[PDB]
């Protein structure tokens, strides 16, 4: 039950600032440090910094301009990381990890789930959800495929669930493709029993955190 | 700071066959306390890294025996005695001994599996999108291996060019198969110009190419 929970996705304008949070459970927070690591999308892990609730000691890897600031609140067992004067090169996923309390070896044994920070001068765009209805053309005997198409959204990410998380088996949410417009698009599909097309309800829960967009689209068969 | 050099960038392995990932370091990882300190992390897609090995060879809780660590000085290796489908993902080596903890580039581990033919489905454009002035036709190749598959769009039997995009899922963590969505995107005018829309799939698992088609009037 050692657990680190980070905040949701963030989109910021160039020059603005972001403050990711990292709430710890399952261990004495004051006896451990926190290391912050940056993973640019599709790139390797880069260590950013370390802060110890035990000592008060802070280390930064590369921060001559003072744009990054790692902090902690021991009372609420929460670490924070703040990045200021953001640039498009700061677009990345940020992780917090439990780490050594003093100057020993960093182990980083437990990580948080991550936080995607996107930096763009463009307005955030909500997705258009369209049904990929199941039909005879989308059936191969005892299985039928259905889905929805999430189209024309910026920036990433969109999280697609089915039936509020109750349908996860057989779900393929595809990675997003870059369109000519600069907007993203993906499709989420699922294979179900065709005999159950008459009695089951399949709903797309499309959530776009940057645009505050939450769309539920019911996918119903077509003859 | 220490430079972790990881090899190889990509490692395709067959189920039940071993895998070997090397991590070299610019400076010796033997610390003043006389213990060598190297960690190995596993990152499944969309998830955060999970620590598999600490202190060169020590397995963390819940880490299968199949994962093994070894090494000395600047040269270390992670081995998988028999690779299983649940081993898809990127593997990183990390040193925390020196002032700036540093990681390796990462090794993507892909699974080699028995040939499985795709299940082909086709979804015509919805009516809302047509109202919006665009038509997206979706062709879905489901649960196949190998990754290599040719999808060709034909509109009124004329082969299409330059107006479709493909997306491939991550290799499934259970059956080690892929899925692929080819999306042909047109304007509603181009969509109404023709009636027969088909996607033709060629794959190693199919003896002959499979075509799925629909007529614009019905479905």
């Amino acid at each position: 039950q050692v657990q680190l929970v980070q905040s949701g996705s963030e989109v910021k304008k160039p020059g603005a600032s972001v403050k990711v949070s990292c709430k710890a459970s399952g261990y004495r927070f004051s006896n451990y440090g926190i290391s912050w690591v940056r993973q640019a999308p599709g790139q390797g892990l880069e260590w950013m910094g370390w802060i110890s609730a035990y000592n008060g000691n802070i280390k930064y890897g590369n921060n001559l301009q003072g744009r990054v600031t790692v902090t902690t609140d021991t009372s609420t067992a929460t670490a924070y990381m703040e990045v200021r004067s953001l640039t498009s090169d700061d677009t990345a996923v940020y992780y917090c990890a439990r780490d050594v309390p003093a100057d020993g070896v960093h182990f980083m044994d437990v990580w948080g789930q991550g936080t995607l920070v996107t930096v763009s001068s463009a307005s955030t765009k909500g997705p258009s959800v369209f049904p990929l209805a199941p039909s005879s053309k989308s059936t191969s005997g005892g299985t039928a495929a259905l889905g929805c198409l999430v189209k024309d959204y910026f920036p990433e990410p969109v999280t697609v669930s089915w039936n509020s998380g109750a349908l996860t088996s057989g779900v393929h949410t595809f990675p997003a493709v870059l369109q000519s417009s600069g907007l993203y698009s993906l499709s989420s599909v699922v294979t179900v029993p065709s005999s159950s097309l008459g009695t089951q309800t399949y709903i797309c829960n499309v959530n776009h955190k940057p645009s505050n967009t939450k769309v539920d689209k019911k996918v119903e068969p077509k003859s | 700071d220490v430079v972790m050099t990881q090899s190889p960038l990509s490692l395709p392995v067959t189920l039940g066959q071993p895998a070997s990932i090397s991590c070299r370091s610019s400076q010796s990882l033997v610390h003043s306390d006389t213990n060598t300190y190297l960690n190995w992390f596993q990152q499944r897609p969309g998830q955060s890294p999970r620590r598999l090995i600490y202190k060169v060879s020590n397995r963390d809780s819940g880490v299968p025996d199949r994962f093994s660590g070894s090494g000395s000085g600047t040269t270390f290796t992670l081995k998988i005695s028999r690779v299983e489908a649940e081993d898809v993902g990127i593997y990183y080596c990390m040193q925390g001994s020196h002032w700036a903890p540093t990681f390796g580039q990462g090794t993507k581990v892909e699974i080699k599996r028995t040939v499985a033919a795709p299940s082909v489905f086709i979804f015509p454009p919805s009516d809302e999108q047509l109202k919006s002035g665009t038509a997206s036709v979706v062709c879905l190749l489901n649960n196949f291996y190998p990754r290599e598959a040719k999808v060709q769009w034909k509109v009124d039997n004329a082969l299409q060019s330059g107006n479709s995009q493909e997306s491939v899922t991550e290799q499934d963590s259970k059956d080690s198969t892929y899925s692929l969505s080819s999306t042909l995107t047109l304007s509603k005018a181009d969509y109404e110009k023709h009636k027969v829309y088909a996607c033709e799939v060629t794959h190693q698992g199919l003896s002959s190419p499979v075509t799925k088609s629909f007529n614009r009037g019905e479905c």
